[PDB]
């Protein structure tokens, strides 16, 4: 999974 | 006060402008200098790499005298670089050229005043000339630099400085061996970030800062036979010749485009009192295909407008940037009387390379290798000159940058829909690659196939340069069971010195150089002798090989495949027949027992370092009937691409789909035959029928079966 | 003993230290994994992403690639064509910024999260 | 590249051709690599595949 | 054939011995003792192309003029290390504006190397 | 160095290059130091070596 703020 | 004519003046050149400014290189000056000065002979030479500076050095020694950068023993000097030309052509007579021998001599003894001598290349001096013509090898200065009272600077090759040592002996206690190193590619960005000052005051267009690092770390992993500054240096001037023209008047895109508005629309006079065959199909299609290429012209004039008023806005806010700062460059830093337009207007400028510039970063990835209203120099515009340059052929996987790479998928499964697992490590692999990701000394698409004798195996390499590259050059063939001997070892890596072949370099290390981008097979390598697979285990390992030459060969984005049979010995039983239901409850769990027992086999014949070697084994499951319906439709496709001519269009219904099939496949032969069955009942009789006038120019062929075991001559308009 | 077969006694003689190397322990390949991104940043230092790992990410790696048997080549190949894989294409739309602390962890779900944070 | 001496027949790639044959300019292969870089590490990558006649240049 | 023979570099202490007066009385810099058997064991050990009184006499005519470039002008540090002063401020007056993002490590690599350099110096 | 004669075709750094060939100055490379220092103490590092070619040489 990509975990992006 | 000599002539020097006779030479070339080399001093008042620094005094005319045309070398102010070189960048120094401390380690080699002073070995110039420090050869200069001593008791003995004063004789050095610039002995390196011909892929380094050679001549700008001693142009940075001219520089260091004027400024006064010399030991005391060293001031005033001038440099005198040498034409060659004038010393055999100077000779309209015997009698007259030597008189300048003795012009030039006296004043290199006994003169003790001005005098520095250069030479472009010891080679026109020894290696060339006449005894008559000038100095030769057998002419004098062998018994005077054995004393210092000559003074010249030489520059040489290595390799051809070797001859200077076989021809007689006697130079190389002379002259003197000055290595020169070559240039460490981060000092080499030092070198031209020096140099942005004279590009772009050499012809205006501004240069990023980004490519400049990139024009030297590429230029490393990729070309080879030039060297380190001029690889640095050409690539810029490079960048010219891309730039210069299409940024000066109209670009070349759109003189592309205006070529097809003549040329296509020709051919309508052309066809006017032609009521002969087919060709009048043309006016369905070509009004339609003027419809394809007529709507590309009203994008590309309206979007070169868009980016020429990006042009519009960026020279002229530029300009704003002088009034902002120079006001404040004179003791108004000291003091920030402006609080006004030093924390306004500057960041707004700065927003507009965060909104107008960043839009021109979004213009690269749909603009990837042009550039039509572009004053930057991004990275693909430097990595398109390598394209240019180097061995590429036309449009490839590079030439569609990191938007077409996904749809790269699309088209590779449009060849063998069976084996997905396969195809999905071959499609990160080329995300691997043209995608400016991590290129190591592995080479990139590393690949081992195993499979039944029939199926894809080399299906999907064929089409990884037929789709992929779109050239079917790139592709070389390699029959492993040409291998079969302990000797054919040396038909790779060439044959030892001195004997048969040692012209010749081995048969595959030339190719690679001709095409330093491709795809590289081996064909049948069960039969292949097992030394040979120890040659394999260094080059998957690591992409050099050392040649005749001992050239370095390297395999960066060259995609390895490993076809083998290795399976028709484990498949043995039919196993895997039927495999239609595809069986998630035991086929999946024999796929696993399967692929275990031939990495044994991968122990077995391969020594099993090969494992550690190659990124992804692959392993292909044989045809299935589902797989059998879409597959060999693609061969109707392709038949009518040779068959436009003949104009018989072969209609393939579902019931002629099963009739190929059920009497010509086995999980054995891998459907190999059936498009032999294909052949060999139908197809051997287009040639008669097309003999006598029946089937010849337009007759749609129905091909059906109503379970009646013949092809059917039903025919339509 | 094998020394003295192939190589031909002489080379025993000549050689000063015959180092013998051993198989890796799982405590090495807590450095020499993490030795890799340091050398991985190296191949990003033009696009300045900075790859971070941790210990609790370097366990699901070593389980799920390690045989002492190949000696860590496997390993290697499980960074690099299978989570490199979606670095590369995550970079090709717009979804990797070109200044972010790139971190892997783990929940212990079975799955990985990539961090992103500027 | 130590895999490619498999060969009795590849001997002379390191110390040369022997006059009379196409090597002069070439010196041999590892020969003129060491006068050109004497401080240097030379590799040995694999030499199980090496032959046994390979071995007796490296003897001294 | 009257054969000349290498002068055996032992023997060759003695020639470079005898001729010390004619490098110490050419341009002033004392030559020790020291440096001259260590001049005879690199010509052995090491250089072999040339032969025996050239490289005895060829790296103490090296060793002349290295320390007249010291002597006879800046000495060696303070000649290389200001000029990179001067040439990494050079590259800072190239650039004078860049976008941010990248070189922004890049103006935090060349300038905080001037407070280093200088307190070197 | 018998390492430089392992294989057959190396006896002609013995005698030199046979004459019409690439090569024939300096003209032998042993028989050229024999000749220059007629007296000394000839190695022969190993033996077993050398192809049986160089052997003929040894027995004259
Ligand atoms: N230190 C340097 N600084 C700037 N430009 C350099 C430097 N060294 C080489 N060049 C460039 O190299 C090009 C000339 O090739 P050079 O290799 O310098 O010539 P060379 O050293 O004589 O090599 P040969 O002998 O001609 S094959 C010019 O474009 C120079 O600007
Ligand atoms: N998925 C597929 N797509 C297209 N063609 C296929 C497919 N599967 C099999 N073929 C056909 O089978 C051939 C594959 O070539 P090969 O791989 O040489 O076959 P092979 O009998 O396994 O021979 P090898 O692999 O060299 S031992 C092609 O010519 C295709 O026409």
């Amino acid at each position: 999974d990509v975990d992006s703020s | 006060l000599y002539i020097e004519q006779f030479g070339s003046n080399m001093n008042e050149k620094v005094r005319n402008g045309k070398l102010q400014g070189i960048y120094g290189r401390d380690e080699e000056i002073r070995a110039i200098i420090e050869s200069l000065l001593r008791y003995n002979k004063n004789s050095p030479v610039l002995v390196g790499n011909p892929g380094t500076g050679k001549t700008t050095i001693v142009e940075g020694l001219v520089y260091r005298i004027e400024k006064g950068d010399v030991p005391k023993e060293l001031q005033g000097y001038t440099v005198i670089s040498l034409n060659f030309r004038k010393f055999t052509s100077g000779t309209s007579y015997r009698g007259e050229f030597e008189t300048r021998m003795k012009n030039i001599i006296k004043e290199l003894k006994n003169k003790k005043n001005k005098i520095i001598l250069f030479v472009d290349e010891i080679h026109l001096l020894l290696g060339a000339g006449k005894a008559e013509g000038g100095t030769d090898a057998a002419n004098l200065l062998k018994p005077v630099l054995s004393k210092g009272e000559i003074k010249l600077i030489g520059a040489t090759t290595i390799a051809e400085y070797r001859k200077f040592i076989e021809s007689c002996s006697a130079f190389e206690r002379r002259f003197e061996k000055i290595l020169v190193e070559p240039p460490s590619v981060d000092m080499t960005v030092k070198i031209l970030r020096s140099l942005k000052s004279k590009y772009e005051n050499f012809y205006g267009i501004n240069i990023t800062d980004k490519a400049l690092v990139a024009a030297a770390k590429i230029s490393d992993r990729f070309i080879k036979d030039r060297y380190l500054p001029d690889k640095a240096i050409d690539l810029l001037n490079k960048a010219c010749s891309f730039l210069q023209v299409q940024l000066s008047g109209k670009p070349r895109i759109i003189d592309v485009t205006e070529r097809d508005i003549e040329r296509l629309s020709y051919e309508i006079s052309t066809l006017e009192k032609d009521v002969d065959k087919v060709s009048k199909k043309k006016y369905n299609k070509l009004i339609k295909e003027f419809e394809e290429k007529k709507e590309q012209l009203k994008k590309y004039y309206e979007e070169y407008v868009i980016t020429g008023e990006r042009l519009k806005r960026k020279k002229e806010i530029e300009k704003k940037l002088n009034d902002l700062k120079e006001l404040t460059q004179n003791y108004v830093y000291s003091n920030k009387e402006p609080p006004i337009e030093l924390q306004n207007s500057l960041k707004e400028a700065q927003q507009k390379y965060l909104e107008l510039y960043k839009e021109t970063v979004a213009y690269v990835e749909a603009k990837t290798h042009n550039a039509m209203n572009v004053d930057a120099v991004y990275q693909e515009h430097v990595s398109y000159i390598y394209l240019r340059d180097s061995g590429m052929p036309l449009g490839s996987l590079s030439f569609e940058s990191s938007k077409g790479a996904l749809k790269l998928y699309n088209s590779l499964s449009k060849s063998i829909i069976g084996n997905e697992d396969i195809i999905k490590s071959l499609s990160d692999a080329v995300v691997k690659a043209a995608t400016g990701m991590k290129d190591p000394e592995k080479p990139i698409g590393t690949f081992l196939f195993l499979g039944p004798t029939g199926v894809g195996k080399t299906e999907l390499a064929k089409t990884l340069a037929i789709e992929l590259f779109n050239s079917k050059d790139n592709l070389i063939r390699v029959n492993m069971s040409e291998f079969t001997e302990a000797h054919s070892v040396s038909k790779i890596t060439g044959s030892p010195p001195g004997y048969v072949g040692f012209s010749d370099s081995g048969q595959l290390t030339e190719a690679v150089r001709e095409k330093p981008h491709s795809v590289v097979l081996f064909d049948e390598l069960e039969k292949a002798h097992a030394d040979v697979f120890k040659v394999l285990l260094q080059i998957l390992g690591d992409g050099y090989i050392n040649d005749n030459h001992r050239r370095n060969i390297d395999f960066s984005n060259t995609i390895i495949i490993m076809t083998s049979n290795l399976g028709a010995e484990l498949f043995k039983k039919k196993l895997f027949f039927d495999a239609d239901n595809s069986g998630t409850p035991e086929y999946k769990r024999v796929m696993e027992d399967v692929r275990l027992s031939l990495i044994k086999k991968c122990k077995k014949v391969f020594k099993p370092e090969f494992v550690n070697r190659i990124d992804k084994i692959g392993v292909f499951e044989p045809l299935n009937k589902k797989n059998l319906h879409k597959i060999v439709a693609l061969r109707f496709k392709k038949l009518e691409k040779r068959l436009e001519e003949k104009n018989i269009q072969v209609s393939v219904s579902e019931k002629a789909i099963d009739y190929i099939i059920d009497q010509s496949y086995d999980p054995e032969l891998g459907a190999r035959p059936t498009l032999i069955f294909i052949e060999s009942v139908i197809m051997t009789k287009f040639a008669i029928m097309y003999l006598k006038k029946e089937l010849v120019d337009d007759m749609d062929v129905f091909v059906d079966y109503n379970s009646k075991a013949k092809n059917l001559v039903i025919n339509l308009s």
